[PDB]
């Protein structure tokens, strides 16, 4: 019930689209930032099973409702921005990854600019 | 009141899919009837005459 | 379109709030009913008298 409120058509419809960005990017870092555990430099066998499919189907639904609401390469930035500012949990940020590249329309090439420049 | 009434005027691979479909749903649609904006602007243009009508009798003294 | 009416809500609410809050302290006799309760009501009557009723 938590995610379908979230689900921004009840929301978006009432509230100016300039303060909702703002909850969403600062939900966007709160659920990176939050328990950075498994900072293992060895969280590498452990994508395997933070794959798309295997990540939880709400994990999944927030995500790309957080895509949807709002705009690609905004978030390709941010999260540029945040991975360079501040420690991660790798099981959100994989599984985040995991859902940016198939979801969103080819920024795959917009992934391996950041990497080139990282 | 007029600003709900209008905000209730406002409501009514694979992933890609049904991201194209959520996109679809939230695309930028307004539908702030007229005819509504007025009947409450009447209702409003009643009120704003008895707050103009008090504020003469505050002013003056 | 939408911003606008949002815009003219929230200014609204924020003065309604205020007012409210005002009326309770002119119930408790917190203020006073001397004035500047007077002069502070004719500050929000202009502030809305400028663009009242536009027509669309």
């Amino acid at each position: 019930c938590w995610f379908g409120v979230f689900s921004g058509h009840t929301l978006g419809s009432v509230i100016s689209t300039d303060p909702l960005k703002r909850f969403f990017s600062h939900t966007l870092t709160q659920i990176l930032t939050h328990s950075p555990v498994l900072k293992a430099s060895d969280a590498v066998q452990m994508q395997r099973e933070w794959s798309f499919a295997r990540t939880h189907p709400l994990l999944t639904s927030l995500y790309r409702r957080l895509f949807v609401m709002l705009s690609a390469e905004e978030l390709v930035g941010h999260l540029q921005e945040v991975l360079e500012t501040q420690e991660v949990h790798w099981q959100r940020v994989l599984s985040f990854v995991s859902a940016l590249v198939v979801c969103f329309p080819e920024a795959q090439q917009l992934l391996e600019d950041w990497v080139a420049r990282l | 009141s007029l600003s709900s009434a209008i905000a209730k005027h406002e409501s009514n691979p694979y992933r890609k899919e049904l991201q194209r479909e959520k996109k679809k749903m939230l695309q930028t649609n307004l539908k702030v009837s007229g005819a509504l904006y007025r009947e409450i602007t009447l209702k409003v243009a009643e009120v704003q005459l008895k707050s103009d009508f008090a504020a003469q009798k505050l002013s003056n003294l | 379109r939408v911003q606008y009416l949002r815009q003219i809500h929230a200014n609204h609410e924020t003065l309604l709030r205020e007012v409210q809050t005002l009326r309770d302290r002119l119930c408790t006799e917190d203020e006073a009913s001397s004035c500047a309760t007077a002069q502070r009501l004719l500050q929000v009557y202009r502030q809305l008298r400028h663009p009242s009723l536009i027509l669309l």
